[PDB]
Formats: C-alpha cells, structure tokens, sequence
C-alpha cells in the first residue's frame, strides 16, 4: 500500500537546540463506519471443542477475504505429549467440501 | 511360538512390535482407569519402590500354579477354570470381556451348590459394582462432583467380590471329595 | 577492623499468588537498600516465587509500594532477579548455598564467596515451629539449614555471615546453629504465632509486614560513609510498635556488636592502596538472501503417498505354513 510519512530529522540544528526541544502532537480519533479501512487478506482464529475430562477435539478457521485470488499458507502445529492425539481424524473443510494438503 | 515370532519379523522388517507390546504389558506405562488393581496404584507410588511392587505384582500371576498342580493333579479341568479366573482378576489391563470366559464354566459346577456357602451376598455384590461403575465415573468426569477416590473403592469392591467367590468354588470341591471318600 | 574484601547477598521470597502480595514487597525493599548502599547486581542473588509487579491484577502495573501513601516503589527502575517463579525451590536454594549446582549454570546464578567474603542472608514467608514453607508443597526445616552452613564453613566460604527472618515463630530457625561467626536475627519468638491482616483499598491487598517496615525505615537514614554500628538494629522495632517480640543470637560471633558497622553486611566499602611504582616501557561470485516460502521445492522435497501392502514374502510363508499343518491331520 502506498503510505506516507513526515519525517523529523534529530541531527538537524533546526529542529532541535540546547535552547528548545521536541513535543510531536497528533490528531487522530477511530474512523466513521463509512471511510474505514477493509480488512487484511488473511486471519485467523484457534478453539477448543467439547467439554469434561476425557476426550476434545483442536480447532482452526483461516480466512482469505480477497475477492478473487486464492493463495497457499503453511501451516505448523506443535502438541505436548500428554494430550495424545488420533491422526485419522483429521479434516480439512473448505466452503463444505473436503481440501487435500499439497504436503504434510 | 519361534516360528510365529520370526514370521511377524517380515511383515515390517523390524523388531519394534517386541518391546510396544510385551514390554507394554510387562512395565505398565500407561496409567488410564480400568477394574483392574494397579493404574491407582501406581499414580500414587514413591519412585524409591516402584521396580520392587512391579516384580511382586507380576510375580503373583504365575505364582499360584505349581502349589495348584500339587493339589488338583487329578482334576485338570477344574485346574484350568482357577487359573482362567486368576488370570483374568490379576491381569495388567483387564477388561469385563476376559471375565465373561470363567463365568461361562458355572454350569459345570452347579452340581456344587449344597455346599456352597455365602454364594447370594457376592453375586449382589458384583451385581451392584457392575452398575456403579458408569455412574461414578460420570459424576467424576463430567459433573466434577466426585473424585477418583469413588471409583478406587469400586474397583476394590469389585475385585474382592470375585476372589470370594472363586475361593467359595474351591471348598465345595473339596468338601464334595472328602464326603465321596468318607461317607456323607 | 574488620579484614573482609568483597559482600554478597542471597534474598529469598517463598510465597506465591496475588494475595501474598507482602512477602515479595519486602524482599523489594531489602534489594533496594542493599543496591544504595553500594553492593553490585552482580553479587546479588535473588530469588522471587511469584511476579507481583507486573501482575494482570495490579492496578498499578510495575510498580510495588510499602506504604499507602505511594510515594515509595521498591520495585524501582532497574531491577535484575536471578530464579523466576518456577525455578524457586529448596533443593535450588540448597544447591546454591553448598555448590553442588548443575555443571551448565551460568556464573549469574552462583554464589562464588570465599574466606575474605561476608555474606547476607534474609527470608520470608509463611513458617511454624521449626519449619519454613516454599510455595505450598515443601519445607525446609532448621536441622538442614544447621547443617549447610557447616558445609559452608569447612570450606572457608565465608568471613562472617548475618542471618535475618521474618515469619511467625522464626526465633525456631536459628536454634541448631553451631559454627563460628554467625549473628542472627528474627522477627517473633516461639509463642507467638498469628499474623496481621489489613488490606489496602487502592491495590485491594496487605501491603508490608511491620518488622522488616521499620527496619528498612532505619536503612533509608543509613548512607554509604555512616559510622552506624550493629547495636542500633538490636532496638530497631519494640513490642509497642510492633506486638510481637524481636530476637537476636550472637554468642558464636566473635567481634563486639558495638564495633561492627552497619555497612560491613549491607555495603561496600572498599580498601584503597595508592601505587607509586612503576615499570619501564621501551617505546567474484554474488551472494544472495534465502527464499521465504519456496512452494514447489516444498511440494517436491517428499516422495508421493502410495498406499500400504503386505509384502509378497509374508503371504506366501503364511499360506505355506497353514497347509503344511493341513497336510499332517489330514494328508
Ligand atoms: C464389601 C467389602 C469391601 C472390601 C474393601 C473395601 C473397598 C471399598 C469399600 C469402601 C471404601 C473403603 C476404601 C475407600 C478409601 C478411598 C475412598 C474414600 O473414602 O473417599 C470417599 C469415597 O466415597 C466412598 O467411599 C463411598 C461412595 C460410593 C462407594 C460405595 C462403597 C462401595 C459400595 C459397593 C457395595 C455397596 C452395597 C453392596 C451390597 C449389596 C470420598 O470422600 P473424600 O474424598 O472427601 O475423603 C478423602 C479421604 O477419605 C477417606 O478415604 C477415608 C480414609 C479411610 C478409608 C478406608 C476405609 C477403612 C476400612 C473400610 C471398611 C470396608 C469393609 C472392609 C472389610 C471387608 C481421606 O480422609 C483424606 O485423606 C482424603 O484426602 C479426602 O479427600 C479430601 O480431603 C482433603 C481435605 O478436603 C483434601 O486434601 C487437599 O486439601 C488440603 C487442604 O486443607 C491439603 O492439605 C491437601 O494437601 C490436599 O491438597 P490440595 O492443596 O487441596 O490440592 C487440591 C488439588 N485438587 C482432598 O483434596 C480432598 N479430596
Ligand atoms: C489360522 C489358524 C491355524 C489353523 C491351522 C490349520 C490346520 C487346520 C486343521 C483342520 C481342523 C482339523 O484337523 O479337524 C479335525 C481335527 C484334527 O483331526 P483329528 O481327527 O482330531 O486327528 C487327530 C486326533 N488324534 O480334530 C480335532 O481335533 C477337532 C477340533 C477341530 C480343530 C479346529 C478346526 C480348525 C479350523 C479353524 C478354526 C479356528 C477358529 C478361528
Ligand atoms: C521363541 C522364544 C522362546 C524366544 C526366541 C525368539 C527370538 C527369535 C526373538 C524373541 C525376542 C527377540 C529379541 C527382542 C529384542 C531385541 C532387541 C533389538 O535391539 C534393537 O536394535 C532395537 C532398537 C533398535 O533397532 O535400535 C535387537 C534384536 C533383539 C535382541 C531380538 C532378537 C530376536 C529375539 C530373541
Ligand atoms: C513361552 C516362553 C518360552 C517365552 C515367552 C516369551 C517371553 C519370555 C518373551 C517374548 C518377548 C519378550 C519381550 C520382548 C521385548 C522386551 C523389551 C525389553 O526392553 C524394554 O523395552 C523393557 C521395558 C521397559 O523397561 O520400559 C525388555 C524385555 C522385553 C519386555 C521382553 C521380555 C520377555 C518376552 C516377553
Ligand atoms: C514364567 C516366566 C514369565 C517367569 C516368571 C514370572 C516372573 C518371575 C517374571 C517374568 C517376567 C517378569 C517381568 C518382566 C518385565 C518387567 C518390567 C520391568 O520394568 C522396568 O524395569 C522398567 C522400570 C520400572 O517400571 O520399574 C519391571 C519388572 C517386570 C514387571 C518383570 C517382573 C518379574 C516377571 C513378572
Ligand atoms: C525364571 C522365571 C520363571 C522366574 C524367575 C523370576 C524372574 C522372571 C524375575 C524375578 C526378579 C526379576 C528382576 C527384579 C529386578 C530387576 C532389576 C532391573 O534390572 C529390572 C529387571 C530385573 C533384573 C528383574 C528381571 C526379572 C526377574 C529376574
Ligand atoms: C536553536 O538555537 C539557535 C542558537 O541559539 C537559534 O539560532 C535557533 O533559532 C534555535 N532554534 C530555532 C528556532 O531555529
Ligand atoms: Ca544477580
């Protein structure tokens, strides 16, 4: 994205003496609903499913808000031994219809 | 059983199977619940004593067959429903299924039953355990209002009940013999 | 007239969660004055249970105070500790005080006094009748702690060592003690055994034990060149200010308290020697950065997935075997 930005220059004599220092003050205050930024391309969020003490389940939502491109991410998870963990029942759902893994 | 072994090699090549599944039994590992009489105790050991109780514990199995085939050596059928049960009560991780095989042979010694005695408390008994089961380890689980204590005390009642009941079994053998031999 | 050439300091906090918020305000306050009155971090090992400072709770985060007013934090700007919540323990706490530490710790984390040394000792938390208690689990009692300063003696790993506890009957701690050039000091004697309870609205919880209250306000008067002895910290704290009895122990001491400065355990002063000698001198190929997320290298560094089979061997030995044992009950 195309940004821009005021610089201030410490090692300038103008901007900054022995007789006068720096106090830099901004405006800004949250945005209309209209006129706010959109949203990032990618996020993500993790849960646990179930209850009680014996069994559960580890869950994951990523989310591509782009409106027409498709793009791939990597994915790494790591799990302490005592919660063990059955690889047959792994699943990848994408808009209800199943997602093979390039790679795992 | 050499030829067995040496078959299941080839199937992956590797010894590995070896030490996941005898060495599993032998060491008890892994600690999850069962009607059995050692995952409590051993969530609950100090380290100092831990091989000395494994041994005792794995010796107790295989102890009972030599002083048993001194005693029945004239009747091994009889012999061999003792050693199913004692099997099946001291076994590492037992399951109700090794169970239901020595309760299969109660009909072969049904013609015991005079001189059976305190046989109808023990089968209340186990009758009752059976059921508490599920229920304890509900409220334990999944309500949170009991704790491992209460299924502890039933896994104890419930082993006690069995060995009752076969020691019950074994006297009225030979209580039958001894009236056979010297008159009723 | 004292004959040591270095000090060092081992300050140790046993307590933990939020409400025991006391404990470790003390242990802040000792670590404060220690730092003005001239001992470097380098030389102080400090033992925290629990992190009171920056606590989700505090309504005030980096901040520990003494006193409601809040014009005191014993926090302060630079701070450094040694053992974090999970690394506090009596085997550690008796590691570092015998030397029988893990051969990979680092030199910051050792105690490393020798015969010119004196040392400072001080603990907190919550104690009976012979016993001290760390987090809630374990104890350490007073025959062990006997016992391993007797370790530290036959070494000659110390000069003189000052030894100062504040719980409830913590005049027990100090009754085995048996080697030379030892002074200790407690807050209550053996029958007295209850502890004050008055929380501080603003920060929700009980701020600072009384003893060590009054004898950090002792220290903030104390500066680096004071001539103060250690006969004025034996009147510091009089059952009327506090409402328990403070103790002292000093008959395995060799020096007269009244010739013994303050700073000779709580400073560092050092001995100066002017030189006047002096010794003669005579006068083609660019390199390039990885790349993030390679996806076909990646696709490409596994083999594809083929379905598992039983090998050929193995059916052919099994089937083999079974007609084999066919063939004898049969033929
Ligand atoms: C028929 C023949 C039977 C053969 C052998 C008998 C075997 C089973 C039968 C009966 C039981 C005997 C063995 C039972 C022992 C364990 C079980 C137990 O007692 O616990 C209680 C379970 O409740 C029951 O037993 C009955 C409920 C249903 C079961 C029915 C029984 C069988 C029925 C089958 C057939 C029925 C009808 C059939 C006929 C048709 C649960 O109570 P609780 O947990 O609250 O109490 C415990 C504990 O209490 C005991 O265990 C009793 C002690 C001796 C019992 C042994 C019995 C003697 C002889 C029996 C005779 C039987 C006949 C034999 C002859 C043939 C104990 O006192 C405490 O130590 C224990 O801890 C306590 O738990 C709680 O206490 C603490 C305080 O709350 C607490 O500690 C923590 O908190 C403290 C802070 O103050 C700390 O200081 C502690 O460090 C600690 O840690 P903390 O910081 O809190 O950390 C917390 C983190 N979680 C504990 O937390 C707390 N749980
Ligand atoms: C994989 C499993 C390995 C199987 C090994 C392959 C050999 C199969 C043998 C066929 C059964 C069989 O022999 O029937 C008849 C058997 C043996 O003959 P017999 O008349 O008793 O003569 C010897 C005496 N004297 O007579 C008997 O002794 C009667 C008992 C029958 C044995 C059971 C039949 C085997 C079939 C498999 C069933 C197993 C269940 C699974
Ligand atoms: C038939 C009964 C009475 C005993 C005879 C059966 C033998 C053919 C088997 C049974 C157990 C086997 C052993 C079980 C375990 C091991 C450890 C194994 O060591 C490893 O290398 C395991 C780990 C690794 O590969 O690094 C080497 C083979 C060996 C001695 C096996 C050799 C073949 C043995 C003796
Ligand atoms: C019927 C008679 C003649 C022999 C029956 C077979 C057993 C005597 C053998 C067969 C496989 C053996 C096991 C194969 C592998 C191992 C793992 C080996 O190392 C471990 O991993 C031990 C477990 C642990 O200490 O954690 C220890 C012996 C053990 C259990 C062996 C013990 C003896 C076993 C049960
Ligand atoms: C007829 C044969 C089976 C011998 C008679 C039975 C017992 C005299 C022996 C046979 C197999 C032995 C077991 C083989 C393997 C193990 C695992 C071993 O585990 C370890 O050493 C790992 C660490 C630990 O858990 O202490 C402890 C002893 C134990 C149960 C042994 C206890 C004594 C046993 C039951
Ligand atoms: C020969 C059979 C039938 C009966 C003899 C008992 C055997 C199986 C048992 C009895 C005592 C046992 C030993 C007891 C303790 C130890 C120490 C440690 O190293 C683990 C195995 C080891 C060395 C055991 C090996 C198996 C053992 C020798
Ligand atoms: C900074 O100080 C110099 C020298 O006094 C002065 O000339 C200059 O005006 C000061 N800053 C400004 C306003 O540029
Ligand atoms: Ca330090």
């Amino acid at each position: 994205t195309r940004k821009t930005y005021a610089i201030y220059d410490l090692l300038d004599t103008a901007m900054i003496n022995n007789s006068r220092n720096l106090n830099i003050q901004l405006k800004w205050k949250r945005p209309p609903e209209n006129e706010a930024p959109p949203v990032p391309f990618l996020h993500a969020q993790r849960y646990v499913s179930g209850y009680g003490l014996q069994k559960g389940e580890l869950s994951t939502l990523l989310y591509n808000t782009h409106p027409y491109r498709a793009f791939p991410v990597l994915l790494l998870d790591t799990v302490p031994w005592y919660l063990r963990l059955y690889v047959h029942t792994l699943t990848i759902t994408s808009k209800g219809k199943e997602n093979k893994p390039s790679y795992i | 059983l050499v030829v067995i072994i040496c078959l299941s090699f080839f199937l992956l090549s590797s010894w590995d199977f070896i030490p996941a599944v005898y060495g599993f039994i032998l060491s008890v590992p892994d600690l999850t619940p069962n009607i059995g009489l050692f995952w409590y105790f051993f969530a609950e050991m100090f380290e100092h004593f831990s091989l000395f109780f494994v041994c005792v514990f794995q010796i107790n199995v295989f102890f009972y067959t030599i002083p048993l085939a001194i005693k029945l050596k004239e009747h091994p059928i009889f012999f061999m429903f003792i050693q199913i049960a004692v099997i099946a009560i001291f076994k590492s991780y037992p399951t109700v299924g090794d169970v239901a095989l020595y309760m299969a042979f109660f009909p072969v010694w049904n013609h015991l039953y005079r001189f059976l005695r305190n046989i109808f408390v023990l089968t209340c008994i186990i009758i009752v355990c059976s059921l508490l089961f599920p229920v304890l380890w509900h409220l334990w689980i999944y309500a949170g209002s009991a704790n491992s204590n209460f299924f502890y005390a039933i896994t104890l009642t419930f082993n006690v009940g069995q060995i009752l009941l076969i020691s019950d079994y074994f006297y009225a053998f030979l209580r039958r013999e001894y009236y056979l031999t010297h008159g009723l | 007239r004292s004959g040591h050439t270095n000090n060092w300091a081992v300050l140790v906090c046993t307590s933990r969660f939020w409400f025991n918020y006391r404990h470790v305000a003390n242990t802040l306050s000792v670590y404060r004055s220690v730092k003005r009155l001239g001992i470097p971090d380098s030389h102080i090992v400090l033992m925290l249970a629990d992190d009171m400072a920056c606590n989700p709770r505090n309504p005030k985060p980096a901040t520990v105070f003494s006193h409601k007013n809040m014009e005191l934090n014993v926090y302060g700007d630079d701070v450094e500790v040694d053992y974090r919540s999970y690394e506090v323990t009596v085997e550690n706490f008796l590691r570092v005080l015998t030397g029988r530490i893990p051969p990979s710790t680092p030199r910051s984390k050792r105690l490393l006094s020798d015969d010119r040394s004196n040392i400072l000792i001080y603990m907190t938390g919550h104690g009976g009748n012979g016993f001290l208690k760390f987090q809630d689990s374990e104890e350490i009692t007073n025959i062990e702690l006997a016992d391993a300063f007797e370790q530290m003696w036959q070494k000659r790993r110390y000069n003189e060592l000052l030894f100062i506890i504040d719980t409830c009957q913590g005049a027990s701690m100090y009754e085995r003690f048996y080697s030379p050039n030892i002074m200790a000091l407690a807050s209550s004697q053996v029958g007295e055994d209850s502890l004050s309870h008055q929380p501080d609205p603003a920060i929700g919880v009980h701020l600072m034990d009384r003893y060590t209250f009054y004898v950090l306000e002792f220290l903030e008067e104390i500066n680096p060149a004071s001539q103060t002895n250690m006969n004025d910290l034996f009147q510091v704290c009089p059952k009327s200010l506090c409402v328990s009895t403070p103790g002292h122990r000093t008959d395995l001491f060799q020096r007269d308290p009244k010739n013994v400065l303050i700073t000779d355990f709580f400073g560092s002063v050092r001995k100066v020697e002017i030189t006047t000698e002096t010794i003669k001198l005579q006068q083609m190929e660019p390199l390039k950065y990885a790349e993030q997320l390679p996806v076909a290298q990646i696709i490409h560094q596994k083999p594809k997935l083929k379905d598992w089979h039983p090998p050929g061997g193995f059916i052919l030995g099994l089937w083999a075997l079974i007609i084999m044992v066919f063939f004898k009950t049969y033929g």
